[PDB]
Parts: C-alpha cells; structure tokens; sequence
C-alpha cells in the first residue's frame, strides 16, 4: 500500500509556477526598489512568456520573476487586459525554462479534482486542493460577462496569477480572485475563481501579437450602429444569446463590413 | 547565516 | 490516466438540487414582493416533493423553486419542523423531475468523501468537496434530541437545504448551517453540519402525512406542570410502554397522542 | 462501486488521538487541545502552549477512559510537550512508519477536538514542507497543510491515507496585521522531529541543546572562553562545510562535553542553550 497523493501533479506542474513581485520606485522616499504587491505567474512556453494577473503588475516600475529552481529575472510587460484581468510577461532566459503542462483537448468538468499553485502571503510556493465547483461564472462583477472556473481549493493573497491544475498536472486555469465579497463581513469559504485555460491561452496570443486585446465594437436598449441606421435577429450571417454575439463582435476585425439584419451595412470599429 |  | 474526479456524483445528483427563494411582502413602501432570503433544496421523488430548511422558508408569502434545467415553479409549503429545521415543499407541473439518488442501506462513515451541492450567495449552483468529519453531533445549538453529520465541505449562506452526497451521488444529508462564532476572534473554518438523510426521510414522510411532525409528550432512568406524567421527581423509570429504559425520548415521540401506556399515563401531543 | 473514503486512516489513527484539558485553580478548564498516544507505555505528544501553566492535565480517550496525566517535559523552541498516563489495559497508539517520506500533495487528515465539539477529522493535502512557519525569527521546520485547523486541534494528529503519522498540528495561520483572514494555511511539526523531541523529553525531562556562543565567525560564551573573523574548518572532528549542518551538530552535543574546534586547535566546553 502507498499513500493517496497528488504529488504527481505537483512534480509536473509546480516548477513552472513562479513568484511575481511588483516593485516601485516611488514607494519609499529614497526611490529604492520595494515590493508594492506580489502574486504568482505561469510560464507558458520556452520563449519566456508568462501569464499573470493585471492587478498584480499594475503600475509596476520593476517586475521580478522568481523560479522554484532559484533563478531570478526581471520581466518585461508584453501587454495586459482589464476585461479579463490577464497580463503577459516575458523573461529573457538562457539554459531553458520549466513550462506548464497543457492539454488543449482536456475538457474541465465540475467535480474534477484541482490543485492551486501559488505564493500565498509570500510563504513560498504552496499547493492547495479542491475541485472545480462551477463553470461559466461571471465572477465577482456583473459587468464584463467573462468566463470563470469556480473552485474551493483555498486561494489567498499571493495566489493571483498562479496555476490551477488537475490531478495529471494539466493546466485548468489561472487563479484570479478569492471571493472576499461580503458587505456583511460574513466570511466566504471555498469560493474562488480562475480564468479557464482556453481563454487564458487565447488572450495571451492576442497580447503577444498586438500588445493588447483588440476587440470589435435581441432587443436593443457616433457609433458604428448609429452610423448604419430594434430587434437584431442576425449579425454577420450568424443567428443572434447576447453573450455569444458580443463575443462574435469582439473577434471581427475593425474595418470589416457586415450585414446586421433587424439589412444594414455596419462598419466595425476598434473598441477604446 | 545563524547563531548557535 | 484520467483526471481524478467526482463529476459522476455531480451528474447523478446535481440536477435534483434546486434554488429556493423566500419572498415576503414589503408593507414598508416598496409594495411588491422581494427576496427575504434564499437557499437550496432537494427533489426527493417524482411526485415533486422537496426537502429544505425551515429557516429558509419561514414567513414566506411566496416560495419559488428553480431547477438547473431552467424550469421555475411556485411551491407549496407542505409542512415544517422547528426541532429539526426541516421543511417540505411541493411542485406541480411535473413533466418529469430530476431526483436525488438515495441508498437507504448506505451507512455513512467518518472519512467518507462528500460533496455539498447548493447556491452560495446566489452565484449559481456550486459543488464543494470535503469528508464526513463526524456523526452524532448536536451542532451549534442547544440539544434537540437529534443528531447531525459534520463536514468540512465548504458551506456558505445559500447552501442551507441543499444536498450533501457521497462520491456515488447518494444523499448523505441536508446541509443546514455553518459554524458561526469564535471565543478569541478566530474564524471557524471547515465546520459545517447537515441533517442525516435517514432522519430527513423520516421527517419528510411525517410532514407529508400530517402536515406537521406529531410528537408524543410525557412531561418529564432518574426523573429530575399539568403534564401527562403529573409520577414524582426522583422517581426511577425502569420501563416505558413495556420496553426497557436518548432511545426512550425517541420512543415517546413515536407514540400517538391519546395512547395509554404502562402508572397509566396518557400521551399528549407536544406543543 | 463503493464510496470514496478515508475511513480506513480514520479507524487506524483516530482512536489514538485524545482530548487534552488544561485546568487551572480558580479547578476550571483554562484551555484545551489534543494529543497523540505514541506508544503503549502511555506517552503522549501535544503542544506546549496547550499545557502551559496547568495545575492539572486531563486526557480523555475516544473509548471513554479519562486520566490524570503527568507532564514529562516540554520545549518552547518546538512548542512540543510530552505527557504520561498509566494504563493496565491496552492503549490505542498512533500508526508510525519511520521510513515514510511525506510528499507535497499527499492527502492528509487532521484529527483533533475543534471548539470541544468532540473529535473531528478534516481532509486536505501537504501544501509544503520545510517551513519556518509564522515566525521568520523562529528557525524551525513545519509541514504546511490546507486541512482545516481550528482552536482545539493543537497537539493532535496529521495522518496520511494509510493512517501513518505525518505530523502534530500546532497552529493555524489566523492573523495578518491588516486583519485579512487566511484560508487553508495550517502547520504541523513533522513527525520525525516530533519523535526525536519526545525521546529527548522522556530521557532528560527537557531538551538539552548544545551552545557554543558563535565557516566565517561574524559574551561569556563557551567560544569566548576557549579563545571574530576566525575561520572554523572543523568542529568536533567533523568537517564544517555548511553552517546549518554544524549548528545542528552543536545542538546534539551534550553540555559539559569537551571538543576540538580547529580554526585557521582550541578546546571548547559545550554548555546548555539558554
């Protein structure tokens, strides 16, 4: 007999999760570099691209990445995205890097065991265990309508930007926020959110390529629509939920003219 | 670095 | 290799767990109905009966039930019991209902993996994972001559009345409440309680049948006004209703009001 | 199919975990906690902070027995304590596998008496190993775990799925200066360290550490009396390669013992750590 263990997932995945430090130059009076906040990150590939949260690295004068193998790098900010709260860093590494295990065919399911990997309270790399509690959650805010995995693996301050993986060490998500949302001061337990890895990958590639996430801009309640000239039944030859549609709009390139049946000829414009 |  | 998972328990049980909404009337001027409080419930069978917590439907003017397939329903309060904080509801317009897997032969053991299914903070249906921490607990309340399952499956406001199931999807209990307060200002973590599924099934049937839980009272083994016993203090009861004397006070409850048993006592319904 | 369960670990290990009551004259329970029965003689590990300043210490077994316990000894540095009770009957004892190497991500079970509700089992994993804990000043080794720990769990068992002892629950991370609430951050003393400390306490009634008042050297100490910036290449005929391994060696050496400290040969007399 041997102990029940998720050490295999830890061995495979934990080395590619890094400590991220946000350091400022106008944080003390002597303008010496000092941590303003900290969190986690996930090395995605050998080029040095790292996913983290935007709120972790916002307004940083220096971003530091520390690997579990001891190495320390200053990271470049490639881009970020307020809407999803994702950021992509780049370190210039020699001699190779640990990269997170990814299985693009894996469909996450509710009740799948997951491990959260990060640096809670700067204690050092920590693993916590729970399950996938839910999928397709808007998160803490009703606006944005962004997909979240929910999990009851304990998340704390310092876990942001870190990895949520399954028992095979496969990347399920990027931990973003623990639900500290009580205007009662009652304390939520086991409510935490992560950005599904498929989304996180897609955002990364968009940020890597454009330095930012370029997004295109059913009862309608100086815009492209105003200039085009109500119940929208079809957009760009696609039957019109409002959530799936607005995700369609975001994909379509600026300057592209599409048919909006309600037949108007609208010209898509980049969101500001 | 320690004390012992 | 496949990812370790309790999704099988999710698929089997989750659909039968419903969101419950308690709506009262605002006399103070909003005029219309509003959510007073909310919670969860468990569809127990195809007749549309649903277990939940009494404190979740107390003082409601309307009770709404939502299923995970989309359907919504006005619900009838069938009955409730303060003593166990259980409540039964019923939903008509049955075109087929999802039901909760039950195994009346399953004995819950300490250390068994369990999943709490509920609607925390109305975020939507949420699964959390833990184990059976203990059995036979009083909980965070004065003794009610009843017992609880303890679990560390994370429970929050909105979980009350929802299901606690094992890895096979079998109902282990009805999640009632989390542990509330601390002596020294620590925050209790992983202490939750659920009504054992067997007790819940017994109370359900009693409520369905009589609209309420009818209990025997005898106004009282060492004895420590206008009650059935009124028997003297310091008296030693060796036998009640021809059965050798926790197990007794459960036997009394079962006996019907008006039933005379061996002194000749006349049982009376508890108020 | 059968329900996924760790009740086996529970059956094996839980009987050996006891409720500890610290009573003080006012008698009244001043605090409480847990303890682990280590072997048949009746030796029980617990936390020092649980049995500090007790006038009477009570132990209660899950099988119903109760005992007045004797304080064998304690250690502030590790916050460990050993108790003793005498049982004619057999005692339940905690499964130990001294060959088992705890791994990060191993499933564990915390066994203790939270808030005096009665014995509680909670489930997590080993979050991390070799942790200084809450105090950077404190130079100790802790297992970290997300198994839920509460007041009442201190001194109790942390066991793997086989029921083997992995550690002694010491404390939960409950505080920030900010007052933010940590979740799933709990610590235990590694069982191998807890066993070494128990044996010491049983033998000497306290942990006797070596002190040498001091590899590059950066009052009235053993070193000062033997004869800064000195380079210690050998201590007690053992090559001084790492400073961590040497300070562990010093600790071990018994007070009153004279050893050769080569530096680029002095005779130092070890003394007890104050």
């Amino acid at each position: 007999m041997t102990p029940a263990s998720y050490n295999l997932a830890v061995r495979r995945a934990a080395p590619a999760v890094v400590n991220v430090y946000n350091r400022g130059l106008n944080t003390n009076s002597h303008n010496q570099l000092e941590i303003r906040t900290l969190g986690s990150g996930v090395i995605m590939d050998q080029r040095g691209y790292i996913i983290t949260n935007k709120h972790v690295i916002n307004d940083a004068d220096q971003i530091i990445v520390a690997l579990q193998d001891g190495r320390v790098f200053e990271a470049l900010l490639v881009g970020s995205d307020s809407l999803t709260d994702l950021a992509v860093l780049k370190i210039n590494a020699t001699g190779g890097l640990p990269t997170i295990p990814i299985n693009a065919r894996r469909v996450p399911h509710i009740g799948d065991v997951v491990l959260a990997i990060g640096n809670p309270y700067n204690l050092g790399q920590t693993i916590t265990q729970g399950i996938i509690s839910a999928t397709g959650r808007i998160g803490l805010n009703p606006t944005g309508r962004q997909n979240f995995l929910q999990t009851d693996a304990s998340i704390n301050h310092g876990n942001s930007g870190g990895a949520l993986v399954n028992s095979l060490g496969e990347l399920m998500g990027i931990n973003t926020l623990s639900f500290d949302k009580s205007n009662d001061g009652e304390t939520p337990e086991g409510i935490g959110f992560a950005i599904p890895f498929q989304l996180a990958t897609k955002i990364m590639d968009k940020l890597i390529r454009d330095g930012r996430v370029i997004r295109g801009y059913i009862v309608v309640n100086d815009g492209p629509a105003a200039n085009a000239g109500d119940l929208i039944i079809s957009v760009d030859n696609k039957p019109a939920s409002a959530l799936e549609t607005m995700d369609q709009v975001a994909e379509i390139r600026p300057g592209s003219v599409i048919p909006v049946v309600v037949t108007l000829q609208v010209t898509i414009q980049e969101y500001p | 670095v320690y004390q012992f």
